[PDB]
């Protein structure tokens, strides 16, 4: 951007991502699943294509982290800020980090993977906090009970397309 | 940046400075790309007296450069406007984030006021109020008091937070009181 790295939004339609570490706290096939099903939110609203890596550099670098990690926002241990992103970008640009100081489930019992994986990737890809409280990239972690029933907010998908288009 | 606000006391507990104050500028990256800073007209200060800031010490409030980073977000019409920054101290300067407990003053319950002015102090050392994340919560300590508002009606605001403390009553226990204001 102006003065900090980054671009308004990616250049290509495929991108590519690597879960770098995992976390103890969940078995490492429930992250992929977590991590995945995060992704696919995007992939139903956007013409947006998500290619899994293991090897080298990816677009969108997931990973595990507590306190100082590399970059210049350490984390603040439980509780509080659980995860942080960057914007779309060379480097470590698009990358999402997570707070392992959290309890991590796969369930309504501890703070979701999923749901704010969901809400990291948003950055990923170019979008901003809401200040709408039912959309999902407000910031405020708002844990919903039925997972089954997730739902994206009209005001993100607005917010998305308005960027990426909608699915051919 | 994606994150569980905190309950005002421990919002006044773990912060460093409970300053009250209004924002006079827009946000600008001063001696750095990583921060953004709003400078500020501090008029109360609740907490922090180990960093004096009378009514002009402290005029600059630090946030990290992007919201997807954490940085916080002000827009409000009126200048003068008042709120409740509780914030921490890297070097000798005043961060803030997206969970920082900030609130416009006069939103503030009368309770909340009380809480800050005198009593969320009494239970800092002893009581730890922790938010529950799921319907079966998770049993703590007896000195941690279980934060189960938004869980119902789903709010950073409910009623524990509007009116609740969690303040100390008998050895290793700690117990949600009533602050009435
Ligand atoms: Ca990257
Ligand atoms: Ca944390
Ligand atoms: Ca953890
Ligand atoms: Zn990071
Ligand atoms: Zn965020």
């Amino acid at each position: 951007f102006r003065t900090f790295p980054g671009i308004p939004k990616w250049r290509k339609t495929h991108l590519t991502y690597r879960i770098v570490n995992y976390t103890p706290d969940l078995p490492k096939d429930a992250v992929d699943s977590a991590v995945e099903k995060a992704l696919k939110v995007w992939e139903e609203v956007t013409p947006l294509t998500f290619s899994r890596l293991y090897e080298g550099e990816a677009d969108i670098m997931i990973s595990f982290a507590v306190r100082e990690h590399g970059d210049f926002y350490p984390f603040d241990g439980p509780g509080n800020v659980l995860a942080h992103a960057y914007a779309p970008g060379p480097g470590i640009n698009g990358d999402a980090h997570f707070d392992d100081d959290e309890q991590w489930t796969k369930d309504t019992t501890g703070t979701n993977l999923f749901l704010v994986a969901a809400h990291e990737i948003g950055h990923s890809l170019g979008l901003f906090h809401s200040a709408n409280t039912e959309a999902l990239m407000y910031p405020l972690y708002h844990s919903l009970t039925d997972l089954t029933r997730f739902r994206l907010s009209q005001d993100d998908i607005n917010g998305i397309q308005s960027l990426y288009g909608p699915p051919p | 940046c994606t994150c569980v606000p905190p309950h005002p006391q421990t919002a006044f507990c773990n912060s460093d400075l409970v300053i009250r104050a209004k924002f006079v500028g827009t946000p600008e990256v001063a001696q750095t790309t990583l921060y953004q800073r709003y400078e500020i007209k501090m008029t109360k200060m609740y907490k922090g007296f180990q960093a004096l800031g009378d009514a002009a010490d402290i005029r600059f409030v630090y946030t990290p450069a992007m919201e997807s980073v954490c940085g916080y977000f002000h827009r409000s019409h009126a200048r003068s406007e008042e709120f409740l920054i509780a914030g921490k101290l890297q070097d000798g300067l005043l961060h803030i984030t997206t969970c920082s407990f900030v609130a416009p003053w006069n939103s503030l319950s009368l309770a909340q006021r009380r809480g800050f002015t005198k009593t969320y102090t009494v239970g800092c050392e002893e009581c730890t109020v922790f938010p529950c994340l799921s319907i079966p919560c998770k049993l703590q300590s007896g000195t941690h008091c279980l934060w189960t508002d938004q869980l119902l009606q789903g709010s950073e605001k409910g009623f524990q937070s509007r009116h609740l403390a969690c303040l100390p009553r008998e050895p290793g226990l700690c117990t949600w009181q009533s602050l009435r204001s």
